[PDB]
């Protein structure tokens, strides 16, 4: 993981960084899209041991072997349709405010 | 002057 | 210091929300997306609760991070919803006000959004607010949201 990276995004089907909902979440995290590394579960396995970075997993039930605050949401289609999924995701981010907003 |  | 009054052309209620309350969601989202921290000043506690729910749904397909004043992360959420009883978090760029009378704390802001509701019975209150913004040294304008 490059030094410039501030968020690892994990999904089986990685969304465009210009997806408006993805943009909104990145804005909420105060992360610029050029500071995001998007990885499939397959690529996550290839990372050096003890890798550290905050992360956002979408529709992936298994926690990452990555150090840092991990937030997890349902798949993007659920997050796009469901006000309660969005509220729960924001709650997760708030619990980990020390990691996302240092 | 109030415009409404 | 600028104060902008949005003119409502209807009083259509949707999901328990007034036409003004619906517009507030759209404006709060647009201002946050422009990079601003937003304060929404409600007339009462119940209205704050209504908007706290509504901003998760309106605009649709959008994630607009927000909380009631006193909740959310340190320094408050990017959009914070307050009411008269409640101390708001500071360092905010724009005030969107639902207060029926001019609020003294409005002078803390360089950008304020207010409203002229469609109902005739609410016009007098809106005129009074407009006057008070003028007295407090705000540059005033009226607009229609698109």
């Amino acid at each position: 993981i490059p030094a410039h990276v501030r968020l690892v995004m994990v999904a089986n089907d990685l969304p465009a960084l210009t997806d408006p909902l993805v943009s909104d979440v990145l804005r909420a995290l105060t992360v610029s899209p050029d500071q995001v590394l998007q990885l499939t579960p397959e690529k996550i396995a290839m990372l050096p041991q003890g890798s550290h970075c905050n992360s956002w997993r979408l529709g992936t039930d298994e926690p990452l072997s990555l150090e840092g605050a991990q937030v997890a949401s349902p798949a993007l289609t659920d997050l796009r349709a469901n006000p309660t999924a969005r509220a729960a995701l924001w709650q997760q981010i708030c619990t980990y405010e020390h990691d996302f907003f240092p | 002057d109030i415009p409404f | 210091k600028n104060a902008t009054f949005y003119l409502l052309d209807n009083d259509t209620t949707v999901d328990g929300l007034s036409a003004v309350e619906q517009l507030v969601c759209e404006i709060a989202a647009e201002r946050w997306r422009s990079g601003k921290r937003v304060l929404i000043a409600c007339e009462d506690e119940k209205q704050a609760y209504r908007l706290d729910e509504a901003l998760w749904a309106r605009p649709a397909e959008s994630f607009v991070p927000h909380n009631l004043a006193g909740e959310g992360p340190r320094g408050g959420a990017p959009v914070e919803i307050a009411w008269p009883q409640k101390r708001s978090s500071s360092r905010r760029d724009i005030l969107i006000s639902l207060r029926t009378s001019f609020a003294d704390f409005a002078t803390a802001f360089t950008e304020v959004v207010d409203f002229v509701p469609y109902e005739d019975s609410l016009k007098q209150l809106a005129r009074e607010r407009y006057k008070a913004y003028r007295v407090a040294g705000f540059n005033l304008n009226t607009a229609t949201w698109k």
